[PDB]
Parts: C-alpha cells; sequence; structure tokens
RNA sequence: UAAUUGCGAUAACGAACGAGACCUUAACCUACUAAAUAGUGGUGCUAGCAUUUGCUGGUUAUCCACUUCUUAGAGGGACUAUCGGUUUCAAGCCGAUGGAAGUUUGAGGCAAUAACAGGUCUGUGAUGCCCUUAGACGUUCUGGGCCGCACGCGCGCUACACUGACGGAGCCAGCGAGUCUAACCUUGGCCGAGAGGUCUUGGUAAUCUUGUGAAACUCCGUCGUGCUGGGGAUAGAGCAUUGUAAUUAUUGCUCUUCAACGAGGAAUUCCUAGUAAGCGCAAGUCAUCAGCUUGCGUUGAUUACGUCCCUGCCCUUUGUACACACC
C-alpha cells in the first residue's frame, strides 16, 4: 500500500539506467531503491539477467548476489 | 592515541568479590624492564597481551 | 559409460521426468486434481496447480525404481509432513491415499510400475527402461 | 577374489561402512557417486579425505559405501572416517607400511576424528526435568 | 495329577530373615517381653554363625506414643 | 578428584613392603604380580592398587618414603 | 595442477583449488593476517578449512576453546534465540553467503574482512560493579583478550541479527553489513558504538 | 516469469461482492476480504474462473471479474464439490449454499436465533454471553465483552 | 425450566461483569495452627511405667 | 528388557520421584538334526528350575 | 578431595559401618565362540543402462565361504599411564603426548546413625479406637455433578514472523509395544478430497507391523513487511470414528469465521558438552481422549572452569536458667 507493486513504465526504465553502479544486486536491494516489492524485485532479477548488467555469483532462494557486468 | 602492549608474566589469582577479576603483573614489550599489576576482566593465562589504554596505574583488591 | 537413476541428484531427475511426463501428454490424471490438498495435514492446495500431480508421479516412479515393492500406505506415510494442529503440539501426519493410489493406477497404465507380488509396486522392466533414459538425458544436459 | 578390505565409522548412532577391493577408481554411497551426498552444504566433509591424500590414490581401488542409522549430520561424519579409514586399512594390507603411516600422518595432521571415532553420546534424561540436565521450573509459593 | 507338592526342611532357619520374623511374631503374640523377645531371636542367630543381624520393631507397645528399636549384633553393610 | 582411599593406599603399603623384590617401576607387570601374589575381587580394584603400588616404587627409587 | 580421472568423477574446480590449496568455501587462508598484535593466538586462522563445520571438542577444556577455527566461531553464534538453535546448516549457508557478499564489497579476503572487524571491535578495558557500600561504583578493568574475541563476535552478531529482525534485507546482508562497518569502525555499526562506549564509560571510572 | 508492462489499464481498489478490494495485492488472497471466502474457497474459485493466480487483483479484465462473482455465488453448477461449502444441508430446504459477503452475518445471525428461539442449551449458552464449546471457563476469556 | 433461564435478567456474563469482586478471591494459603504442631493438644501424657512396661 | 515405571510413593506428596523396575528375558536357540531317541535323552535331562525349554521340529 | 577422601601434625596405635569398593547402562576390540529370527562377499537365475571387462538393482534358500558391520557369552582394556610443571617436591592439582576412553571415564542403582507429631487410614482382606449399620455412612440401578465463572495464583502449549510462513521436492533415528480361548500390533489391494470405509494378510515377534521413510532439518519456488499469506482464539454449517450412551459440544476431517498477540513492569526458573536450547517419537494412562509425564533418539551452541556478593546449608568457636530441647 506504500508502492513498490506494478511497473510504472518510468519504473522499467529506471531499472535499466540505474542497475550500474551497484557492486551489490539483490531483492533487498531493488527493494531498497525506493520501488519494486519483493515479488516484482525478484521477476526484475531474473530479467536484468536476460542480458547483461548483472552476473550471478551467488546461487539461490532466500539469497541472490549480482555484480555489474564488465 | 598512544597503545601501550603488555605481557602477562604472572597470575596472582581471583579479587571482586563476585570473583570475575584477575590480578596479573604484565611485561611491557616496547620498552620491557618495568612490571606492573593490573586487573583484569575476562579468563587469563600466561604469556597474553592487554592493551592497557593507559600505561601507569596499578589496582589491588577488589570489594 | 553407461547410467542409471542413481547417478542424477534428485531434483534434476525429479524436475526432468516431471517436465516429460507433461511434454508427453500420456498420463491419466484424476481430475479433482486443482481442487485438492494432497494432505490433511496441509494448509494450500499445490502452487503448480496445473502439473503437480506429474511431479509426484515422477516422484514416486523414482522412489519406486529405488527398492523392491511399496504399497499407498508407505508413500502416504512418505509424503505428509507436519500439521499445525493450531495451538496444540505439532504430529507428524499421513498423507493422501487417493493421490498416490491414483498416481500408482495411472504410471502402471502408462507401463512405468506393475503390482508386485509379496504386496504393493515393483518399478517395471519398462520403468527401469524409460527411466535410465531420460536420467541419461539429463546427465547430457551437462555435457 | 581381488585385494579387499572393510572398514567402518561412527559419529553418534551413524555406522558406514565401507568395502574398499581393487578397481578403478569409484566412490559410492549406498549406491550413488560420493558427488552427490547432500546435505551438500557439507559435502567437502566427505570429500574432504581424498583431497587430503592427493586425488589420485584411489585409480587402484573401488570404494562403496552404506550409511544406516543416525541422521542427516551423522551419517556424513561416518561415511568419511571409514572412508579414510578404508584407505589406510587397504595399504596396510597390500601396499607398504610408510605409505600407509605417510596417509595416517596427513589424515591426523589435518582430522575432523577421520580415523578415529568420536565417544560423545547422549546422557540419559533423568525424572524431574525435559532433559539430561535441564529441570522443571519450580514457585516456592 | 499336574501338580505336586512336597515339604523340606530348611538347613537351620537360624539364616532366614523370613524364618526370623515369624519368630518375633510368635515370640511377642505369645506374651515375650520386647527386649528379651528380639535378644533371643538375635542370639539364636548368632548362633547359627550369621557374620551379623538386625531387629527393628516399630509401632506402639502399651503407651499411646509410638516409639521404634534396633536390635542389632555382629557384622553388616548396608550398600551396593 | 582422583584421591586412593585407604584400601588401596594400604595394599600397596603391604604389598611393597614384602615383595620390593619383585615389583618394578612398569605398572603392566606389577599389574600381573598381583593376581598371583594376592586376591582381590575385582580388576578395578587390583588395577586401582597395582598402579599405586607402582607410584610407591617409584619415588622409593628416588629416596625413602615414611609408612 | 595435473588433472587425475578415475571411475566416477570429480569436478574440475573441485580437483582444482583443493588438491592444491586448501582453501575455505573457496577462500584463500593464507594472507589473513591479525593487525591487532595479542587477538594473534586468540584468533586461529591456519589450519585452513572447507566449510565452518566439525564435530569439534572445543569445551571440555578452559583456553582450547580458542585453537577453534575464528570463521566457524562467528557461525556457531548466528544460531540463537530459541527458534533458530542447533540449525548450524541453516547459519553456515549464512556465512558462506555473507562472505561472498562481503568479497563483493571492497574486494578483499572476505575472511581477512570478518578478522579486522574481530580485531576492532573488542574492548581494550572495561568495568565491572564493585561493592564499596551499597552504592557502588564502577571499577575499571583492562580485560583479556579472549574476552575481547568472545565480545566482539557476540556483539557483532547481535546487532546483525536484531538489524535483521522485521525488516527486508537478509540476515546475510545484515551480518555482512556490520563487518564490512566494523572492519575500519565507522560508528554506524552496532558492535563498535557498543565498544566505543564501554571504553567511554571504563575511561570515566579509573 | 516476465517483465510487463501495461498502460492505464489496471486499477487500484475495485468493488465487487457489495466490498472493497485492494488491487495491488495477488487475486487470490486479494478476494479474501470478502466474508466467506477464505485462502482455499478462492483459490478454487480463480482456478475455475480460468483467471491467471500469478495476476494482481487490479490488472483481471471486468469479464474475469464477472466470472468470478458468477462461480462464487453459484458454487454448485461449476463443479466445485459440495464439502467445500460453508453451509451444506441448510437445515430448512435443506440445500446446499455458500453464504457470501453482508449475508454470513444473517445467517450467523439466524442460526444463533434458532437455538435461543427453540430454548436449545447452546442458545441459552450465546445468550449469556459465554463459551459454547463445552471449555473450562474458569480460568480463561477474562477480558472479553 | 430452560425457558426460565434465558428469561432471567440478573444473568449471564454482562450482570457478573458489572460487580465488584469480593476479596476472599484474592485472599491467601489460611494456614491456622502449624507452630503448634509439637503441642500435643490431647492433654494426655504416657508414663513412665507404663512405657516402661511396654518396652 | 521389560521396564516399568513408577512413582516412589504411595501417596502424591513429596518431589515426585521415579523408580523403574527392569525384567531381563534372555532367549536361545539351538538347531539339532537328530534321531528320535537323543532328542527324548537330552529333553527329559538338561531341566532346569528357571530355564524354559522348547522344542518344535519340522521345516515349516 | 566429590567425600572423616587422603597427606601431614600428633597421646595415640590399629580397625569396622556410611563414602569408596560393588552393580547396571553407554563408550573400545578386523583377538575368542557362532548365527535362514542378523549380515557381508562369491556364484548361479535375472532386469536396465552401457556396451571393452563395467555400473545399478530383483531373486526368506540355487548353492559356497566368511563374522567387518548386527546380536550376546567368555575374556581383554584404564591404573588419571608416560613425560613434565607445581606444591610442606607429601596427598594431590596443572599442562603436553599417547589413548576407545583420563571431569568419580559419562549417567544411574544401592546407601549408615539420627530427626519430622512431613504425607498416606482415599492402595491393600494392613490396622487400634470412635462412629454407622435396613428410612444404612452397606451395595447396586437411573440421572446429575467433579468441567459449573465478576475474578486472584501455579505448571504449561502456541505465538508475535523474512535464521520466516506457505507449496512442491530431498529424505535420516533411537527407546518401545502388540491377539487364547481373543479380537491386540496391522503391511498389502480397492473405495473415498479428507477424516475414514472395505476385502484380505503377516505377527505370541531380531521372523510381521517396522528401514516405525518421525520432526526439526535440506533443496527449488510463492509471498515481500503491510496485525500480511505472521497468529489461530472465538463461532457457524456439514461429514465420519470410540462407545449402551457424545446434549454441557470425547476425538478425527471440511469449508467458513480470523480475536489477543508488534518480545512483554516489578519480579522470577533452569542449566556447563553430545550438555543448554530447538525437534519429533515410543511407552504409561487408554473403549475413545496428551497441550501431562517416563524415557528415547535427531539438530546442536554461546559463556564459566571462578568466587563468598546475594540466598541455602554444613563445620568450628562461644552463651544458655533450654533437655518435651526456641513450636
Ligand atoms: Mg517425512
Ligand atoms: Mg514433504
Ligand atoms: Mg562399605
Ligand atoms: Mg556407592
Ligand atoms: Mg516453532
Ligand atoms: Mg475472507
Ligand atoms: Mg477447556
Ligand atoms: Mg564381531
Ligand atoms: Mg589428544
Ligand atoms: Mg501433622
Ligand atoms: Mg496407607
Ligand atoms: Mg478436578
Ligand atoms: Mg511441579
Ligand atoms: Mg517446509
Ligand atoms: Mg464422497
Ligand atoms: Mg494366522
Ligand atoms: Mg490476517
Ligand atoms: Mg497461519
Ligand atoms: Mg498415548
Ligand atoms: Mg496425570
Amino acid at each position: 500500500a506504500q508502492h513498490a507493486v506494478i511497473l510504472d513504465q518510468e519504473k522499467y526504465d529506471r531499472i535499466l539506467k540505474e542497475v550500474p553502479t551497484y557492486r551489490y544486486v539483490s531483492v533487498s536491494v531493488l527493494v531498497d531503491r525506493l520501488k519494486i516489492g519483493g515479488s516484482l524485485a525478484r521477476i526484475a532479477l531474473r530479467h536484468l539477467e536476460k542480458e547483461g548488467i548483472i552476473k550471478p555469483i551467488s546461487k539461490h532462494s532466500k539469497q541472490a548476489i549480482y555484480t555489474r557486468a564488465t | 592515541t598512544p597503545v601501550t602492549l603488555a605481557k602477562v608474566i604472572k597470575v596472582l589469582g581471583r579479587t571482586g568479590s563476585r570473583g570475575g577479576v584477575t590480578q596479573v603483573r604484565v611485561e611491557f614489550l616496547e620498552d620491557t624492564s618495568r612490571t606492573i599489576v593490573r586487573n583484569v576482566k575476562g579468563p587469563v593465562r600466561e604469556n597474553d597481551i592487554l592493551v592497557l589504554m593507559e600505561s601507569e596505574r596499578e589496582a589491588r583488591r577488589l570489594r | 559409460p553407461g547410467v542409471s537413476v542413481r547417478d542424477v541428484a534428485a531434483q534434476d531427475f525429479i524436475n526432468a521426468y516431471a517436465s516429460f511426463l507433461q511434454r508427453q501428454g500420456k498420463l491419466e490424471v484424476p481430475g479433482y486434481v486443482d481442487i485438492v490438498k494432497t494432505s490433511s495435514g496441509n494448509e494450500m492446495p499445490p502452487q503448480d496447480a496445473e502439473g503437480w500431480f506429474y511431479k509426484r508421479a515422477a516422484s514416486v516412479a523414482r522412489h519406486i525404481y529405488m527398492r523392491k515393492q511399496v504399497g499407498v500406505g508407505k508413500l502416504n506415510k512418505l509424503y505428509g509432513g507436519a500439521k499445525s494442529r493450531g495451538v496444540r503440539p505439532y504430529k507428524h501426519i499421513d498423507a493422501s491415499g487417493s493421490i498416490n493410489r491414483k498416481v500408482l493406477q495411472a504410471l502402471e497404465k502408462i507401463g512405468i510400475v506393475e503390482i508386485s507380488p509379496k504386496g504393493g509396486r515393483r518399478i517395471s522392466e519398462n520403468g527401469q527402461r524409460d527411466l535410465d533414459r531420460i536420467a541419461a538425458q539429463t546427465l547430457e544436459e551437462d555435457e | 577374489a581381488v585385494p579387499s578390505v572393510q572398514t567402518f565409522g561412527k559419529k553418534k548412532s551413524a555406522t558406514a561402512v565401507a568395502h574398499v577391493k581393487a578397481g578403478k577408481g569409484l566412490i559410492k554411497v549406498n549406491g550413488s557417486p560420493i558427488t552427490l551426498v547432500e546435505p551438500e552444504i557439507l559435502r567437502f566433509k566427505v570429500y574432504e579425505p581424498l583431497l587430503l591424500v592427493g586425488l589420485d590414490k584411489f585409480s587402484n581401488i573401488d570404494i562403496r559405501v552404506r550409511v544406516t542409522g543416525g541422521g542427516h549430520v551423522s551419517q556424513v561424519y561416518a561415511i568419511r572416517q571409514a572412508i579414510a579409514k578404508g584407505l589406510v586399512a587397504y595399504h596396510q594390507k597390500y601396499v607398504d607400511e610408510q605409505s600407509k603411516n605417510e596417509l595416517k600422518k596427513a589424515f591426523t595432521s589435518y582430522d575432523r576424528t577421520l580415523l578415529i571415532a568420536d565417544s560423545r553420546r547422549p546422557e540419559p534424561k533423568k525424572f524431574g526435568g525435559k532433559g539430561a540436565r535441564s529441570r522443571f521450573q519450580k514457585s516456592y509459593r | 495329577g499336574t501338580i505336586v507338592l512336597y515339604a523340606e526342611r530348611v538347613q537351620d532357619r537360624g539364616l532366614s530373615a523370613v524364618a526370623q520374623a515369624e519368630s518375633m511374631k510368635f515370640k511377642l503374640l505369645n506374651g515375650l517381653a520386647i527386649r528379651r523377645a528380639a535378644y533371643g531371636v538375635v542370639r539364636y542367630v548368632m548362633e547359627s554363625g550369621a557374620k551379623g543381624c538386625e531387629v527393628v520393631v516399630s509401632g506402639k507397645l502399651r503407651a499411646a506414643r509410638a516409639k521404634a528399636m534396633k536390635f542389632a549384633d555382629g557384622f553388616l553393610i548396608h550398600s551396593g | 578428584g582422583r584421591v586412593r582411599t585407604k584400601t588401596v593406599k594400604r595394599a600397596s603399603k603391604a604389598l611393597i613392603e614384602r615383595y620390593y623384590p619383585k615389583l618394578t617401576l612398569d605398572f603392566q607387570t606389577n599389574k600381573r604380580l598381583c593376581d598371583e601374589i594376592a586376591t582381590i575381587q575385582s580388576k578395578r580394584l587390583r588395577n586401582k592398587i597395582a598402579g599405586y603400588t607402582t607410584h610407591l616404587m617409584k619415588r622409593i627409587q628416588k629416596g625413602p618414603v615414611r609408612g | 595442477f595435473t588433472p587425475v580421472v578415475l571411475a566416477t568423477p570429480i569436478p574440475e574446480e573441485v580437483q582444482q583449488a583443493q588438491t592444491e590449496i586448501k582453501l575455505f568455501n573457496k577462500w584463500s587462508f593464507e594472507e589473513v593476517e591479525v593487525k591487532d598484535a595479542s587477538l594473534v593466538d586468540y584468533v586461529q586462522v591456519r589450519q585452513p578449512i572447507f566449510v565452518a563445520h566439525t564435530a569439534g571438542r572445543y569445551a571440555n577444556k578452559r583456553f582450547r576453546k580458542a585453537q577453534c577455527p575464528i570463521i566457524e566461531r562467528l557461525t556457531n553464534s548466528l544460531m540463537m534465540n530459541g527458534r533458530n538453535n542447533g540449525k548450524k546448516l541453516k547459519a553456515v549457508r549464512i556465512i558462506k553467503h555473507t562472505l561472498d557478499i562481503i568479497n563483493v564489497l571492497t574486494d578483499q579476503n572476505p575472511i581477512q574482512v570478518v578478522v579486522d572487524a574481530i580485531t576492532n571491535t573488542g574492548p581494550r578495558e572495561d568495568t565491572t560493579r564493585v561493592g564499596g557500600g551499597g552504592a557502588a561504583r564502577r571499577q575499571a578493568v583492562d580485560v583479556s583478550p579472549l574476552r575481547r574475541v568472545n565480545q566482539a563476535i557476540a556483539l557483532l552478531t547481535i546487532g546483525a541479527r536484531e538489524a535483521a529482525f522485521r525488516n527486508i534485507k537478509t540476515i546475510a546482508e545484515t551480518l555482512a553489513e556490520e563487518l564490512i562497518n566494523a572492519a575500519k569502525g565507522s560508528s554506524t555499526s552496532y558492535a563498535i558504538k557498543k565498544k566505543d562506549e564501554l571504553e567511554r564509560v571504563a575511561k570515566s571510572n579509573r | 516469469s516476465l517483465v510487463v508492462q501495461e498502460q492505464g489499464s489496471f486499477q487500484h481498489i475495485l468493488r465487487l461482492l457489495n466490498t472493497n478490494v485492494d488491487g495491488n495485492i495477488k487475486i487470490v488472497y486479494a478476494l479474501t476480504t470478502i466474508k466467506g471466502v477464505g485462502r482455499r474457497y478462492s483459490n478454487l474459485v480463480c482456478k475455475k474462473a480460468d483467471v491467471d493466480l500469478h495476476k494482481r487483483a487490479g490488472e483481471l479484465t471486468q469479464e474475469e471479474l464477472e466470472r468470478i462473482v458468477q462461480i462464487m455465488q453459484n458454487p454448485t453448477h461449476y463443479k466445485i464439490p459440495a464439502w467445500f461449502l460453508n453451509r451444506q444441508n441448510d437445515i430448512t430446504d435443506g440445500k446446499d449454499y455458500h453464504t457470501l459477503a453482508n449475508n454470513v452475518e444473517s445467517k450467523l445471525r439466524d442460526d444463533l436465533e434458532r437455538l435461543k428461539k427453540i430454548r436449545a442449551h447452546r442458545g441459552i449458552r450465546h445468550f449469556w454471553g459465554l463459551r459454547v464449546r463445552g471449555q473450562h471457563t474458569k480460568t480463561t476469556g477474562r477480558r472479553r465483552a | 425450566g430452560n425457558e426460565g433461564a434465558i428469561r432471567d435478567k440478573t444473568a449471564g456474563r454482562r450482570n457478573n461483569r458489572s460487580k465488584d469482586v469480593t476479596d476472599s478471591a484474592t485472599t491467601k494459603k489460611s494456614n491456622t495452627r502449624r507452630a503448634t504442631d509439637r503441642h500435643s493438644r490431647t492433654g494426655k501424657t504416657d508414663t513412665k511405667k507404663k512405657v516402661n512396661q511396654g518396652w | 528388557v521389560l521396564k516399568i515405571s513408577t512413582r516412589k510413593t504411595p501417596n502424591g506428596e513429596g518431589s515426585k520421584t521415579w523408580e523403574t523396575y527392569e525384567m531381563r528375558i534372555h532367549k536361545r536357540y539351538i538347531d539339532l538334526e537328530a534321531p528320535v531317541q537323543i532328542v527324548k535323552r537330552i529333553t527329559q535331562i538338561t531341566i532346569e528350575p528357571g530355564v524354559d525349554v522348547e522344542v518344535v521340529v519340522a521345516s515349516n
């Protein structure tokens, strides 16, 4: 109810331009960037991995971890 | 800030009515040849190193 | 080389065989599936909704492949976890016999299992067959 | 028959039996590769003797292990035990004393009780509490 | 016929707790002074060559308030 | 605490008194002696004893022991 | 490193990093040194390990608690507050994650960062309640190296725990967070604050 | 699963079965703010109305929403069993209902009344504001009323 | 009967709830006599003859 | 081992002490291939107060 | 020293009960005697995958051999051993090494003399005395009651979530117990969403239930901090099981209803290693009912290894007009 829950176009764009300079990226990180609830944050993770920016260094459920691509 | 390292050279025993406190005679490493008796808070044996936050002041008993 | 299913990790295998039974179409799913719960020790239905009956079939197969014979009673016990009795302490509780007896019946029609003497269900010869083949498939996905 | 020794390992009430015969270097537990063996976060506990004493060494032998009893951690500490004991048993009867004794030196100098079973065992509970030492709560009034 | 009874004297009743308790019973019930009763039991047990023996009498004798006594002699052990 | 009862300490005395030739700085053989030369009802009590008749012997070799 | 293959096969990265160096989940024990004299002795590091599990008999004797590999002491301490007693597998994993996380941030042996935050958060001197007649003041004391490590482990893991409570950051991040900030005390860490305050009050009564 | 987009299609908060429903909540659980629909009931109803459970409540085509109700208020025609239902065997027409929204209130009312009206101990017990499933009333339940 | 029971006002929770509670509800053990355990009440007494005659 | 675990007390007062009795049952079996005569000879004798002897025949 | 356990001092010397010893259980035996009611390897008969011999299984006897794992008889083993530090170089304590094991090896059983107006006449066909004894305080039958609810107090269970809940998947114990003149422990097959029902079946048991595939736990997902999908009180409606009987709802299932509870004031309990804590199981009770207990194993820490501050006790000294002994 305090907003983070859908996709408001500007949002998607924010997610593509802002995730560089993220040495650490995970569910808790994506939430903390004043946006995305844990759900669509988790969907974002899979989809920012579709290509680039984030590198899968950690495995699993409960904990993701990613790094800027190089 | 100065640090001041002193190596425990002897264990004297327990004080503090509770008995958690341990008297000990230490020896500095940075310039030895001088010894002081301190009161420790944790468990202690011979040859351990206390970081005396200040260097010249010893205690005795504890109530 | 040459292969077994024991040569393959449980989740890799079972999720592989699951997709298979799915990707296939030959099955016999009860039809009460989607409205049913799998154990009274549970709270919600499966979240896989469409499917999950494949997950248990694939699981049930693999379990029977790994041993002599097993009945519904054993699988009801295998599959059932702790039930919250609300404010009263947890008790283990058996799972649903319908799900399993129909999983066993379906797998047999598809000829992956057979009504072993002594009792229960033994892996079928044609089960040994196909299971070892998809196990072989999944190791190959990591060639 | 070929050269073959059988050994065991225990931790709590787990008991892991090994059969180390002469072969082409397999390492299987119950009936699966030693590379599976999940609880997973512990997998390197059972790889451990292999890497401790050089991943070769096993080329002349076959190893099978069957654990019953204990639980999902007990059984790991037991199976790694019987594995390393089985390696030192085999050299003991077949290879040579130096080779064997080198092998004990490696294990012990590292060791998580690889050759030597942990005597720790559950203490009996006694009436007046839910545990062995723990006591029921009292009040005075 | 499928059950059969045989009597048997006992090798010296003097080393038999049960025999000697029953003796006290019959001693007291027959009117003997408590101490006389217990000593005679003790001294006859000893005389049967026991290592030691002990007699307790507890309860009420003639006075309202209940009492107890120990009549022992020789050697006993008490634990393990 | 591992303080030996008198039964043990007394029996060692008695043994070291009258079998000092035989008996040795070695428990293992002191053990065996105690079987042939004394009657003891439990292995544990004999071990206990022989371990201490050993101790007393070991320090006799380095000056007397009162008793 | 010379690869060797037998019947049932061992994975390259497993064959690799293992037989060579005896390093962590996959982290270097070499280097990794204790920047504060003392603490060396009461911070382990070498002999090196694969994971922080161990059937360790560290209890039955007064000081041998110290011989335990410090990382595994750190994890051991994660598994508490009733609901989580036991549950080392739970814990061990958290550490594995934590160390990964830490490494992402500012490079460094993550295991070294752990070392640093320990060394950095143990009260050099402290205080104890001395009788002195009802109204009991606070006699200052210097504190043991052991108590310095212990306290630091506990301080770290507690702050992480409470920071972890009731919020979206996972327990492994808060732990990593605490450690990172504590590696060179940035006063924004629960542990340092307390360390600093504990020495503030000890000093204030001498 | 996917990164989506959507225009201004979905509306936050939507009203159905005489009550209000938050839009930015998964539609299964969003439905539960309606009385007489618990997690199970909602779950099955959505499955039957051929809706994507993965969806939020806000998305949902008005046709979907129309379906979701239709089934809710006639669960027997759309092959939901009956053991699934909170009022099998009425006690008057003896039919099988699933009472929903503002209506569960009146039926609780009705039932409580039928007991009292017939003077059955349970009913008396209700009228007194006591516990009625026979629990011990010495120690427990003392704030209340 | 049951008809009376529901009709009876002065009944059910509401009416109790609105009554103060007796203080006996919060009393004590009450004890009464215990430090007189050894001082026999019987007024009687054995006598040294009767005890000697018995023991 | 047959356990029986009872309170020591006939009544209820006191710290609640518990006390388990046990009875140990030892069972054994020896297989013999023999003629009729020895069987009876060897079962009438070798009797003992406190030892329960049972002799079953047959392969089934 | 855990110990009137010992050393030592010594008008005492040398002993006995209690402590210790002893006994039971848990630990160690590739040494002993064996085992189709335990199990291994080989061999046949045989399935699958590979095929280059291989890998993974089926087969209460198709044969042969073995006893490492299991079982339980007889032994063996440890004595704080070796070394060292400390000490009246005494009893001992401390560290290092070795060791299955070195905290009384760990945990129990047993346990002297003496005290209490401790509890129990509601365990007893143990019992004195008193009471009662046919309109009974005997007994039995029907029904109600011990559960009654403004509220005070104690043991508990479940929780306040994200080290989590939920959903799929992995999937591992130990202590136990079971039916004769009876209906106990129940595998397997069908039916049923479930609870359960039905047809058969093995077991008087290391033989069958049962590898009691237990739960925490592990993995992959959904949810995403919102009294939320944490929490599950209260209540409605329905289905079944035990029983002659279930209303004041025995218990079980299903849908629905979804309370307090956001870590708890003064206070207070328990605990030192396979212990605390978490987690379930069997047994007792039991027709049916465990939120209780007695045990059991599973996962497995932090912190002491000290003291006399609090509290409790014990010992000396000392006072006494107490000895029915400060009630
Ligand atoms: Mg299970
Ligand atoms: Mg499950
Ligand atoms: Mg004695
Ligand atoms: Mg004793
Ligand atoms: Mg819980
Ligand atoms: Mg609702
Ligand atoms: Mg109640
Ligand atoms: Mg053997
Ligand atoms: Mg050692
Ligand atoms: Mg009295
Ligand atoms: Mg009585
Ligand atoms: Mg009552
Ligand atoms: Mg109590
Ligand atoms: Mg789960
Ligand atoms: Mg039906
Ligand atoms: Mg029969
Ligand atoms: Mg809610
Ligand atoms: Mg819930
Ligand atoms: Mg029961
Ligand atoms: Mg009871």
